[PDB]
């Protein structure tokens, strides 16, 4: 089916390889030559998850679990029961986020639209490659990437963040953290503004743009406006993602001691050493 | 029989096809290849009589 | 009890009094994993309960 | 291919807003200006402020509790002006010792920290009210001081989760590093707290607070050069950017929202971060005292082979005590 | 008493009601624009139906 | 679009393959089964 | 019967049938396949009396 | 009776009613199949007075 | 939409089905209590 | 009562009530299925007496 | 909307369908309290 | 009294009352389940003269 | 809205209701007592 | 859409397949009996 | 056959073909790479007879 | 696109790359199985 | 064969080459410089006798 | 843009300098060989 307005716009055009041959939709979904290799990676990093999970001690969705090989197997393929079957679907996630990212440079393309959308979810895929592809690279082994398991990444999460003896003294972490507190903060006032002057009081006309700068002047001290909103919203979102990044990264391959005395640098300075 | 042509793209079956059965193809070898009687890359040169066969526990 | 019998005319396994063709393996889990039964049964497996506080 | 991600070009107005919209009761403070630098980024004008009675005495009431924190922290380090500075992160007002449960404490041991909270709390109240009247003397919704109350109920379960296990001893320092101390302190009493499953909720929309904006942020920039960014005519006379817009999601997953309902999703996410949030401490120390072990109850727990067995002797000798009260006496050991 | 139901869980479900009840009323408020869907077998409306369009009372200025 | 001419033509060949993979395909499990069977 | 057919697109239905048979045959298959008694890929030339059986009442 | 289809397009309800039976159906055997009593997968070939029953009272 | 004559007619094959499957659950369940019964 | 049908829109209060059995039936259900008396998929075959019931006074 | 009439006849059918549904549910509780009673 | 009915919509006021008093029957009852008094699921056979009661003053 | 002449009437339906509510709650609270006593 | 005329002619090809499908999963599922029967 | 490319026009596909088979070759390669028999870069020159067997 | 005399001869190089690389894989395969065979 | 550069820009596929050839070379490198047997840097002068070799079947 | 006598000018080229360079590491593969054998 098609929006009342939709068919004016599904004009061929836009794609990046495919040329027409792929040019088309299924019900609302474009597809395109990346729609197509998603859908491979989707359903073969799926079925392999399934056959995770058959392999394993029970089908319980919370519990089921498929871990990375163990630490001496460096950065080769373990047999897949040890541990492959993680490597060969972290292959497959890669695949699936990478031809995600590009299809929607093709529906961009295709609107006339800017490139932030693909761009704006690379701080995603920068945040897991960087989890499963870069840290683990430079410790030397696969198996530093996280178990695929709905609370069993959530135990890797406490042991790394307790190999460091107190992770929220992580200095890039402290600040990740601040852009996603920020963030939410800014959502809600943002959400709040626009549903506020299209939906007043009942008797009240629709309100305007004037008085949300108004209104939002008097909370912060200065109108960010409306393009500006939108730039603060998408750099506290995108930049939470890009310092998680430098936060995790950091943390090995380039600091080994627990994190407080990271801290002593700033004890030190000579002006009060 | 031929008219299913008419109904559908043949152009887009030939490609969903072939992605189902490239999809199916590579599941069934992994899966082969995690089982201890069928991991063929470390153990296919052993005969009938020495390939792995899963059982139960006795437990007596 | 944790091996099935085997034939000494062969060496050959056997389950339930008859032969198998093959090399004989216990199936188990990844990694012999088992899912936990209770609180009960995962605290019966830890030390005992903390004595009381010194006051 | 121009991003739209800084102003090269803003205009000035001698005249200017910030003379409010027609607001009765209370009084705009101070002249509008412009900023240079605000405007490369957003809208140049850093400008007048409303109080009214409820904006000074929240003022009032929290600078107090500053005062009383800051003075605190600096008498902690005996009152040195440059151990001030440079211990600053790892100074504290600390709440009172256990063992006087709700009873009023020494001054020096927490009767300062309940002071603070105390004006802290009427504060933030008095800012909520503060808020609640602006928006209607502005002719808006109530969207934002109902936003802004979901904040303030999570803050407040650090006031109710304390009152109903019993003891103001297990309140939140005042100190940046030492309430990160007692955030950590607090997973660990209970049990790890990653099992709770509203914190585990709270997670899941405060990391998509951060999905929608990036999403919609991503979304009206990529459109505002067809005007999407006047989102308000958008809504009462959708354009080519909303269609877009709405085109984009629907032929990326399937479905999309309109140019007002994403403000809705975006409200409710952002909302249910902390209303979520306040229900998982609310039943911590209550409810659950072990969330680990709760999470083996209900199925959570992912089972690992043991790492290590113990002997039934082992069970009696590796038991230890809880915790008790300090040494109060400085022994010799001489006989 | 009961063991196994236990207040952190009758909590729970009662989010997971008010939450399907939530994504209900916003996937009513996304179909205010752009409904009902044409298709070749004619109008088609998904689930939930949506909201109808909503119109707007600007003001007389002052 | 294609004519039901055409949609017979194509119709054709697609069976056509469809039987050489599938006779390819038992082939296969002949060796395998020969190789080591799995009942 | 057939007028179900003008109820119902048969392009639509047909993809709906063949969506919900792959993912109904995968889910069995990979349900026996994680059991103990027809885990027939490591098991599967045991014959009947050999192959497991779930434990019993006392 | 009929009337409801007057209320109801019933194009939409026997869609509505496929769906709620699909996951009702899957929900019930699933709670089964977690089960001791009807594990059957690996416990059908007992006899009735075989399966696993739950504790009595004391 | 439909007319009354119209709803009629579906009622008629909406009822039969229903009491068919029914009728086929009834001996789904008539074979499961002989084989294991739960009460 | 039937000034109530011309209050609401049968279609919207009909389609609510069903909604509302659905959810209290499950919970219901669920809520038995968790206890240890009740527990019936398990111990659905104990007689009266054999049920496990909670503790007394001492 | 509803004329009355309409409202007045629904509300006939909406009587019969709960009084069908309570006398099922009423079965439901005796098998149920003769299998094993709750007080 | 009946003006109240022209102060509040009746349509709005209904919903608003079933809503309170399905909340607050499911809070009375689930409270009353998770005590021991009157966990009837479990004990609701036990006759009121050997239903559990709480400690009486323990003379401390 | 309404007229006074219809809030008349559903208050009319509106006391009753209330009243007949609080009836039936009254036998479940003689019942609940009669089983176990709260005090 | 579909004439009446097509949807007979489509019916019987669907009722076709269907009755194929079925008959060969009766088939492996008699296969799969006899090798490890689950009842 | 060759009416193949009437529906899949040749110079929009063949860097699909390719980039399949390259990343497939890849893979098989890093397969047998890891594996005890066939990691021939530490054990290539070994020989039948000595090289592992992955047995039970 | 293209016609079906282009398309003939494309197919026509196509095909003999396919034999060319189907003999290069084929020898590799024999040097592979001669040095350390997999069955 | 030349007709080739009739579907696909010489410019570009020059660069892919060239980009796909630089990946490749810098992976086997690595590949060799991560292994035992062909860690050159550090081991590069022993002679072939004395290099690195797996374990054998035991 | 490109023509048949350019297509032949560049693939002449291509061909040549793709020839050059399997040689040039043909050679390289040879003193890796001589230095210490894979096989
Ligand atoms: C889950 C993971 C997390 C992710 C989780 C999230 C998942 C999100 C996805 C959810 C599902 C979305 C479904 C959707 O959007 O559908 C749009 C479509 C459009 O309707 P329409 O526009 O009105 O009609 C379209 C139709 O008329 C024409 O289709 P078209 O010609 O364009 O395309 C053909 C299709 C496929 O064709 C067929 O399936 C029929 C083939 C002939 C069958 C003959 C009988 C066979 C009998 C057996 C004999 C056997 C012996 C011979 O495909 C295409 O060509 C389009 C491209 C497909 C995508 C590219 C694929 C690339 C290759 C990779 C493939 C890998 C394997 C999938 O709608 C419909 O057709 C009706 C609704 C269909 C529902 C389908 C899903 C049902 C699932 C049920 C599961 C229930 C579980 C409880
Ligand atoms: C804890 C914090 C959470 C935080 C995160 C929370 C996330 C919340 C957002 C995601 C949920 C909304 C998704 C959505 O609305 O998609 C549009 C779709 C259909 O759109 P429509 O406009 O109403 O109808 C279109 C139709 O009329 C004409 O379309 P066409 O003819 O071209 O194609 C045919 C349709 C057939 O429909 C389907 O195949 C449905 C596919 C599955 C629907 C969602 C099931 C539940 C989630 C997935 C479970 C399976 C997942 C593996 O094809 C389509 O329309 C395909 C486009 C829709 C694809 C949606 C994919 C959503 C994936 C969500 C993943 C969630 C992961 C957790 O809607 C629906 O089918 C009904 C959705 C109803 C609301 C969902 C909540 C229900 C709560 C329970 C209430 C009681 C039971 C309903
Ligand atoms: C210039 C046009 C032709 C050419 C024309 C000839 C001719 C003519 C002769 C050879 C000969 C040879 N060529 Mg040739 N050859 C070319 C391209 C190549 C390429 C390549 C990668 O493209 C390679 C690897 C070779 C390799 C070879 C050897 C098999 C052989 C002599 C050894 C040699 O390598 O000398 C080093 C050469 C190279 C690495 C590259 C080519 C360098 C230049 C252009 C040619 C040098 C020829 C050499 C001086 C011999 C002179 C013979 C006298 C004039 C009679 N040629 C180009 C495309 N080649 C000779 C032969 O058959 O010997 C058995 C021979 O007589
Ligand atoms: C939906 C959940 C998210 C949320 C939302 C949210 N927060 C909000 C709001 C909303 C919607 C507001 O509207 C409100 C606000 O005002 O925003 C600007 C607020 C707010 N969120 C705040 C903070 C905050 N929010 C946080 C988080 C969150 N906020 C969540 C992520 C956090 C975190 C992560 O820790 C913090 C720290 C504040 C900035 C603000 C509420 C401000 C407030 O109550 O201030 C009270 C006043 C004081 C503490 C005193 C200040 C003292 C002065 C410096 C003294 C100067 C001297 C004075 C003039 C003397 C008096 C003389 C008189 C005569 C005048
Ligand atoms: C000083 O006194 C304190 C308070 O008793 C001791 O700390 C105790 O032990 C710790 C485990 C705990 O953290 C703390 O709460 C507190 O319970 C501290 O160790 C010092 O101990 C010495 O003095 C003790 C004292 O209470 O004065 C003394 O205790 C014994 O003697 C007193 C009388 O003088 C008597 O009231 C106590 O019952 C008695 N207790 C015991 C266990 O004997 C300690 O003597 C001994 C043998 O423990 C002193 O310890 C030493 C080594 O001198
Ligand atoms: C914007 C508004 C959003 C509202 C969302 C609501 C979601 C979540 C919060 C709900 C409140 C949770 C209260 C938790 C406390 C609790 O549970 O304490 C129980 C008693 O039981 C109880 O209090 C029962 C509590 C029932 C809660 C209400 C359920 C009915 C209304 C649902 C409405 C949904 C739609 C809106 C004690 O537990 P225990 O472990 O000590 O018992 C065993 C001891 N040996
Ligand atoms: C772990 O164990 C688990 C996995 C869990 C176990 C379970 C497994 C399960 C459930 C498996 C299910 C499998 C299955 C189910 O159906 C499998 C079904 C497979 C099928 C259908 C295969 C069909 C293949 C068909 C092919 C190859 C066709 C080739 C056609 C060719 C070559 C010609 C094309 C025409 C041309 C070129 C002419 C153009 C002319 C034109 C245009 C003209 O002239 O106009
Ligand atoms: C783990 O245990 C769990 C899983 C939990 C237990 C629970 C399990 C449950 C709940 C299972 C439910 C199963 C189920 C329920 O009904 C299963 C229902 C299955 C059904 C109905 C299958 C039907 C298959 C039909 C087929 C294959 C038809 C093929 C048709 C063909 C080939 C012809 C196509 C048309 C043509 C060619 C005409 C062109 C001409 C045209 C157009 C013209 O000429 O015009
Ligand atoms: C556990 O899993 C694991 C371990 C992985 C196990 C499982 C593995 C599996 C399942 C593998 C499957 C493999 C497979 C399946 O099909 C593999 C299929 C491979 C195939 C198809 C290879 C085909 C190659 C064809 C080539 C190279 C052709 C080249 C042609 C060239 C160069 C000429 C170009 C044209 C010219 C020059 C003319 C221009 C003229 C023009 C324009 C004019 O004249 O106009
Ligand atoms: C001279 O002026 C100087 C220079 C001193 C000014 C400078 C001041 C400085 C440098 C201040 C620095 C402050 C800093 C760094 C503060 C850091 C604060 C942080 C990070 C706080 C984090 C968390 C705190 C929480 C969550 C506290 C919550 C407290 C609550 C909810 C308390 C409630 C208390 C109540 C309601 C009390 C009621 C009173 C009664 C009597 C009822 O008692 C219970
Ligand atoms: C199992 C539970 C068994 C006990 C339940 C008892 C429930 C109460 C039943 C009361 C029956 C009679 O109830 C009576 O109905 C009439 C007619 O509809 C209502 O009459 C109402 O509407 C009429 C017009 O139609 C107005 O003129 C009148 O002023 C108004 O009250 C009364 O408000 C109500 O008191
Ligand atoms: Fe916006």
């Amino acid at each position: 089916a098609m929006l009342s307005f939709e068919k004016k716009y599904r004009v061929r055009g836009g794609t990046l390889i495919g040329g027409d041959l792929f040019d088309f939709w299924f019900g609302p979904f474009y597809v395109g030559f990346f729609g197509v290799t998603t859908i491979f990676f989707v359903t073969l990093g799926t079925l392999l998850c399934v056959w995770g999970a058959a392999m394993g001690p029970t089908w319980n969705l919370w519990q089921i679990n498929i871990a990375p090989p163990d630490l001496k197997y460096g950065l080769g393929l373990a047999p897949l029961r040890e541990g492959g079957l993680w490597q060969i679907i972290t292959l497959c996630a890669l695949g699936a986020f990478g031809s995600w990212a590009l299809r929607q440079a093709e529906i961009a393309r295709k609107l006339g639209m800017g490139m932030h959308i693909p761009w704006a979810y690379g701080g995603a895929i920068l945040a897991y490659t960087t989890l499963v592809v870069i840290r683990p690279f430079l410790l030397g082994a696969w198996g530093h990437g996280f178990p695929y398991g709905i609370f069993s990444h959530l135990d890797w999460v406490s042991n790394v963040g307790y190999q460091y003896l107190h992770f929220h003294y992580n200095p890039a972490h402290m600040i990740a953290v601040t852009f996603f507190f920020t963030n939410c903060l800014a959502l809600a006032m943002h959400g709040s503004l626009i549903l506020s002057v299209t939906n007043p009081p009942k008797g009240t006309p629709t309100g305007t743009s004037e008085q949300e700068n108004v209104f939002f002047r008097d909370l912060l001290g200065y109108s960010i406006g409306a393009i500006g909103i939108h730039r603060l919203g998408l750099f506290l979102a995108v930049g939470a993602a890009v310092w998680s990044a430098i936060c995790i990264v950091i943390s090995g391959p380039f600091w080994t001691q627990g994190w407080p005395e990271w801290w002593n640098w700033w004890l030190n300075l000579p002006i009060w050493k | 029989m031929h008219r299913i042509w008419l109904m559908y793209d043949p152009r887009r079956v030939m490609v969903a096809l072939v992605g189902f059965l490239a999809v199916l193809a590579l599941v069934i070898h992994f899966v082969l290849l995690s089982s201890q009687r069928y991991s063929w890359i470390e153990n296919g040169t052993l005969g009938a009589d020495q390939a792995p066969v899963g059982a139960s526990a006795p437990a007596a | 009890p944790t091996a099935w019998p085997v034939d000494p005319t062969t060496g050959q396994t056997l389950i339930n009094g008859r032969p198998v063709v093959g090399r004989v393996f216990i199936m188990r889990k990844t990694d012999g994993t088992v899912k936990y039964p209770n609180v009960a049964d995962v605290v019966a497996h830890e030390a005992l309960a903390p004595l009381p506080p010194v006051v | 291919e121009y991003q739209n991600l800084f102003t090269r070009v803003q205009v000035r107005t001698v005249p200017e807003p910030g003379i409010p919209i027609d607001e009765s009761t209370g009084t705009r403070y101070g002249t509008g200006t412009f900023s240079y630098l605000a405007g490369k980024f957003g809208d140049a004008q850093i400008g007048p402020i409303y109080l009214g009675w409820a904006g000074v005495l929240s003022l009032i009431f929290g600078f107090i509790a500053i005062e009383i924190i800051g003075l605190n922290m600096w008498a902690s380090v005996g009152w040195d002006p440059v151990e001030f500075i440079r211990q600053l992160p790892w100074l504290a007002l600390e709440p009172p010792p256990p063992q006087y449960g709700l009873r009023v404490p020494p001054l020096n041991q927490g009767g300062w920290y309940l002071m603070a909270g105390f004006f802290l709390t009427v504060s933030i109240i008095l800012w909520w009210i503060r808020i609640y009247r602006r928006a209607r003397a502005l002719q808006m919704g109530s969207h934002l001081p109902w936003a802004f109350a979901s904040a303030i109920f999570l803050y407040s379960t650090f006031f109710f989760q304390p009152l109903l296990v019993g003891s103001w001893s297990e309140m939140v320092p005042f100190g940046i590093f030492p309430h990160l101390d007692w955030t950590s302190a607090f997973s660990i009493r209970y049990g790890n707290l990653y099992y709770n499953p509203f914190h585990a909720l709270s997670i899941a929309f405060l990391y998509g607070s951060a999905v929608l904006f990036a999403m919609h942020g991503a979304t009206i920039l990529a459109v505002a050069r067809m005007g999407g960014e006047r989102e308000i005519e958008q809504i009462t006379d959708r354009g080519t950017a909303a269609e877009r817009s709405m085109l984009f999601w629907r032929w990326c997953m399937g479905f999309n929202a309109t140019m007002e309902s994403i403000h809705r999703w975006a409200w409710w996410f952002a909302v249910l971060t902390t209303f979520t949030g306040g229900i998982g401490i609310l039943l911590t120390g209550t409810v659950v005292d072990n969330w680990y072990l709760w999470g083996v109850k209900h199925g959570l727990v992912a089972p690992y082979p043991a790492q290590n067995q113990l002997t039934p002797e082992q069970q009696d000798l590796l038991r230890g005590r809880y915790q008790g009260t300090a040494p109060d006496s400085f022994p010799s050991y001489v006989v | 008493m009961m063991e196994y139901i236990d207040g952190a869980q009758i909590a729970l479900y009662a989010f997971w009601l008010f939450f399907f009840g939530l994504i209900i009323y916003l996937r009513r408020e996304d179909k205010r624009e752009g409904y009902p869907l044409e298709s070749p077998q004619g109008p088609r409306d998904g689930w939930p139906k949506g909201a109808p369009k909503k119109t707007y009372v600007h003001r007389d200025h002052g | 679009g294609m004519t039901e001419e055409e949609a017979r033509r194509f119709h054709g060949y697609m069976v056509t393959g469809t039987l050489g993979y599938v006779v390819v395909a038992s082939v296969a499990h002949f060796l395998a089964w020969s190789w080591r069977p799995w009942f």
